[PDB]
């Protein structure tokens, strides 16, 4: 199946002379694997998933000693973007990064990634061909002439190429149970006054993974897009999602409507009504 | 495992 | 204060009155990431409120999830009030136990 790793990186500057704040987060088939954060108390990557625990402390020590490194080089890019936009310096400014692969079946890249922005807006971001730059801005021009002279993207492409794919598979490996389990949705409807004469049906998905999910009404078989309220997708908070779609319906003409429920880790989709 | 970036910006 | 909250609030479990639960605000499209976020029970501050670590999404954005137990009842209304440099007012957004 089609398996990634992502690293998304945070720099934030601070007013006065105050050092910026280094966020850090790995993840692994979307979910949070490892975590630095340069406010904590004795700043360290850290195991945010129990199966990271079977690696050894030289493994620690070395992650640790990448986010020195990229802490400071945060630290100077960021110093370097206030040049290019002429900003006035001791201000609230951000910088981030996502960096990371996606593995087929084969073990193979399909696909690698790695990016910028600067005040939430792209600013520079590696081609699919792992070879030249997209700039997006003036001031990101600057960058893309200093990392083609520099030779920055055969570095990031052997990253992406060798070790993301390699330590992707084996963090896989170790997370053999836990990444592969899906939770399936348990769904039911739910019934609500409404308007004079019509009732609104919400058919609602609970504990599921992972997030991605398809809920549909249909009133005789035929389908509802006219006419569906649902929400953005949401966290329940214990490491599972939730959803609901609605209807607006005549009252007395509820048993019309089926709402049907499809995830990847259902058997087969699920159909229900509501049920009074 | 995490990249580790080359030139700055 | 380029991209503006949008928020939900909603329980952990389906509510039922009298037995205790999780209320969640989450609250996500937002840049720049330093946010202000309070959980109230009848417009008083809800002290022991838990938040997620700084996360951002694919296209740059940032999200929180806010948390805190509460036994909903009949009665007591909840909400989520949150301050961000995007908009002119914090924005409260009150919990429908229906959605």
């Amino acid at each position: 199946g089609p398996h990634s790793m992502r690293y998304f990186e945070t720099a934030v500057s601070r007013p006065g002379l105050e050092e910026p704040r280094y966020i850090s987060v790995g993840y692994v088939d979307n979910k949070e694997f490892v975590r630095f954060d340069s406010d904590a108390e004795n700043p360290r990557y850290e195991p945010r998933a129990p199966w990271m625990e079977q690696e050894g402390p030289e493994y620690w020590e070395r992650e640790t000693q990448k986010a020195k490194g990229q802490e400071q080089w945060f630290r100077v890019s960021l110093r370097n973007l206030l040049g290019y936009y002429n900003q006035s310096a001791g201000g609230s400014h951000t910088l981030q990064q996502m960096s990371g692969c996606d593995l087929g079946s084969d073990w193979r890249l399909l696909r690698g990634y790695l990016q910028f922005a600067y005040e939430g807006r792209d600013y520079i971001a590696l081609n699919e061909d792992l070879k030249t730059w997209t700039a997006a801005d003036m001031a990101a021009q600057i960058t893309r002439r200093k990392w083609e002279q520099s030779g920055a993207a055969e570095h990031y492409k052997a990253y992406l190429e060798g070790e993301c794919v390699e330590w992707l598979h084996r963090y896989l490996k170790n997370g053999n149970a836990t990444l592969l389990r899906t939770d399936s949705p348990k769904a039911h409807v739910t019934h609500h006054p409404r308007s004079k004469g019509e009732v609104t049906l919400r058919c609602w998905a609970l504990g599921f993974y992972p997030a991605d999910i398809t809920l549909t009404w249909q009133l005789n078989g035929e389908e509802l897009t006219q006419d569906m309220e649902l929400v953005e997708t949401r966290p329940a908070g214990d490491g599972t999602f939730q959803k609901w779609a609605s209807v607006v319906v005549p009252l007395g003409k509820e048993q019309n409507y089926t709402c049907r429920v499809y995830h990847e880790g259902l058997p087969e989709p699920l159909t229900l009504r509501w049920e009074p | 495992k995490v990249p580790r970036n080359q030139d700055w910006l | 204060i380029q991209k503006t909250p949008q928020i939900q609030v909603y329980s952990r479990h389906p509510p039922e009155n009298g037995k205790p639960n999780i209320l969640n605000c989450y609250v996500t499209q937002f840049h720049p990431p330093h946010i202000e976020i309070q959980m109230l029970k009848n417009g008083k501050k809800i002290p022991k409120v838990e938040m997620s670590d700084m996360s951002f999404s694919k296209d740059w954005s940032f999200y929180i999830l806010a948390h805190t137990e509460f036994t909903p009842t009949e009665t007591d209304t909840y909400a989520c009030r949150v301050k961000h440099d995007s908009m002119a007012e914090p924005k409260t957004v009150y919990w429908d136990r229906d959605m």
